[PDB]
């Protein structure tokens, strides 16, 4: 309910174009690009709570 | 044979010997020459990235020598393993203080000149050195790569000065009057052009209130064209001189500067690291860039047929163990 | 050896690396072998030989001062390079940025009126004020010499200049200013090897003053050149066009 608040966000993220593709012309015309997310090591939690996103 | 012989192998005097008692006697005498000093101590900095910054003279004796009259006494690229073409695989990546640069195919990086050893400072202060910002990887200007360009058309991106602006640049610095005209612009010198596009970077938040300034370099270019195309780069990272001194129109023996030829063919990525050349220990702030860095065209890139004719690239630049000494009022450039 | 080979190695590498591999290729059936260096190559050698440098800005190879009036032939690398031939000390110190040596001049002068002459001729240390119009009072206590010249012409002279410059090592070419508020683009003029301010003098004091001509060798010595660039360019051969690929190599065809 509060999501720009301290302390519930850190930083954004991004996906910049820097060289744009280049191919032959039998190539394809475009590729997507999927992004996982998946918490590495060290993600921790606690303090159980109803799922917060229905309330 | 005592003091005699000098300078051997040669019918000449080279100096071999700084001093002796025998020459400048009065029955003879030699050509002069000079010793080394060793101004005793002060944070020995020098080059990047060597300089440990501890003193190694003792600090605050302040003993003088002479005795005043009034006091009474006082006391590879060897053929054993050649790099594949971009088809194979063969990763490389290449960090620096946040930033990172990851790259496939062949990576072509070197280390121009070898680190020289420490000397101490002639001036007695500590170094105020930031760890980044003023670190990482610092985005230039994007340059657009185009067809027409013939053998050495040093291509330039909008931060560059102008070709006349390498000579009767004026004062100060950037006037902007240089900077803009039609067709530009040839190439950036390191020091003035890195600052200029990126005022709120630390390391340009110092270099104008710290007067001497003390940085390695090292520039990264970064273009990747498709399988099928063909073209070369080199990257001169020529060192202080007026381009009429440097080069006209020439290029052909330019290499002797460092160079790591970018090479389309197996390559998408050409780095260098530069220890920075300067007399004196530390150059002024806002003058004397001692680095310029340009790019050429070997060869025209010619792109497969039915394709479009330009092609894009970008310029990664960044300080290496950066120093600074001094302080004043802030000072635009 | 072995001659016939089936697996022998290959010639191939990489140039790209700003590094260059030079050693021989293994060949079969040839022996490489080494060769001691001839000690021609060496600095220190090379530069301790005498040569002739361009005088003034321009309009080497020699200066000519009128009498009672002295030059102070700077002696700035940076001024040498400015109209400096192709070939020449001019132009082989283009190759190296910094340089640092005790430099040897000698210089010789003639003086076509037909009176023995002396000049007086003193070395101002860098940085140093140089005396708008030099008295022989104040010009003296820089340093001395006492040069008799010949009636009829040529009495040379050398001199030896150890390294004065605070620069450590004094640029062939400077990127930047030098006076922070004023212009002096391109040069600096505290890094080098002082100045020399000469004043003739003539006893007879004779009318048809004239002037006085000179030129200089120079040589430096213990020498040490810290950064190279590129030479600076030769004129090609024409081409001969008759018989061509003798000579000049043929290309696109």
């Amino acid at each position: 309910n509060n999501p720009d608040a301290l302390l519930s966000t850190t930083g954004y993220v991004s996906i910049w174009v820097q060289n744009p593709l280049v191919g032959p012309h039998t190539a394809p015309a475009s590729a997507l690009v999927q992004a996982f997310i998946s918490a590495g090591e060290s993600f921790n939690v606690r303090l159980m709570q109803n799922p917060a996103l229905t309330s | 044979t005592n003091i005699y012989g000098n300078g051997n192998n040669v019918n000449t005097d080279v100096g071999a010997n700084g001093w002796a008692p025998t020459v400048s006697t009065g029955l003879g005498d030699g050509p002069v020459s000079c010793t080394p000093p060793t101004p005793s101590p002060g944070d020995t900095e020098v080059p990047p990235p060597r300089k440990p910054f501890t003193f190694p003279a003792p600090p605050t004796k302040s003993g003088s020598r002479f005795s005043k009259w009034w006091e009474p006494a006082a006391a590879p690229s060897s053929t054993a393993n050649p790099q594949p073409s971009l088809i194979a695989l063969n990763p490389s990546a290449t960090q620096s203080g946040n930033a990172s640069i990851l790259t496939g195919s062949t990576a072509p990086s070197l280390l121009a000149y070898p680190t020289a050893t420490p000397v101490p400072l002639p001036n007695p202060d500590e170094p105020s050195q930031p760890g980044p910002s003023g670190d990482r990887t610092w985005l230039l200007d994007t340059v657009t790569w185009s067809q027409e360009f013939t053998r050495g058309w040093n291509i330039a991106g909008s931060n560059g000065m102008q070709w006349t602006g390498l000579e009767s640049l004026i004062f100060p610095v950037s006037t902007d009057t240089n900077w803009t005209s039609t067709s530009s612009p040839t190439a950036y010198p390191l020091p003035f052009s890195f600052v200029r596009a990126y005022p709120d970077s630390s390391w340009a938040a110092m270099y104008n209130t710290h007067s001497m300034w003390n940085c390695g370099w090292r520039v990264q270019v970064t273009v990747n064209g498709s399988q099928f195309h063909a073209g070369a780069l080199i990257l001169y990272m020529v060192p202080e001189a007026t381009t009429h001194a440097i080069q006209t129109a020439r290029d052909n023996a330019g290499f002797v500067f460092p160079y790591v030829i970018l090479n389309l063919y197996e390559s998408n990525t050409a780095t260098i690291e530069v220890p920075y050349i300067s007399p004196t220990p530390n150059t002024s702030s806002g003058l004397h860039a001692p680095w310029t860095f340009y790019l050429q065209v070997l060869s025209p890139l010619n792109p497969p047929p039915s394709l479009p004719t330009s092609l894009s690239c970008s310029i990664y630049v960044t300080p290496v163990d950066s120093s600074f000494h001094g302080l004043r009022y802030l000072a635009p450039q | 050896t072995l001659t016939e080979d089936l697996d022998a190695p290959q010639d191939t590498g990489n140039i790209e690396n700003g590094a260059a591999d030079n050693s021989p290729q293994p060949r079969t059936t040839f022996d490489y072998t080494g060769n001691p260096l001839p000690p021609d190559t060496k600095l220190e050698n090379f530069f301790s030989f005498y040569r002739l440098l361009p005088m003034g800005g321009s309009g080497a190879p020699s200066l000519s001062f009128p009498a009672d009036e002295g030059t102070i032939i700077p002696l700035d690398p940076i001024n040498w390079l400015k109209g400096a031939d192709v070939s020449g000390i001019a132009a082989m110190l283009s190759c190296f940025t910094y340089i640092a040596a005790d430099l040897r001049i000698t210089l010789r002068f003639s003086n076509p009126n037909d009176n023995p002459a002396t000049m007086l001729v003193a070395f101002a240390p860098p940085g140093a004020t140089i005396p708008l119009k030099p008295t022989r009072q104040m010009l003296s206590n820089f340093y001395m010499a006492e040069v008799p010249v010949s009636a009829a012409t040529s009495t040379m002279v050398s001199f030896s200049i150890p390294y004065t410059s605070p620069l450590s090592a004094i640029p062939t070419s400077y990127f930047g200013w030098e006076d922070w508020s004023g212009t002096n683009f391109g040069q600096l003029s505290s890094g080098s090897w002082g100045n020399l301010m000469l004043i003739p003098s003539l006893s007879v004091d004779s009318a048809i003053p004239f002037d006085f001509q000179l030129s200089c060798w120079v040589a430096f010595g213990n020498f040490k050149a810290w950064v190279p660039r590129p030479p600076p360019p030769l004129p090609p051969l024409p081409t001969p066009a008759a018989n061509a690929e003798r000579t000049v190599a043929v290309i696109k065809q």
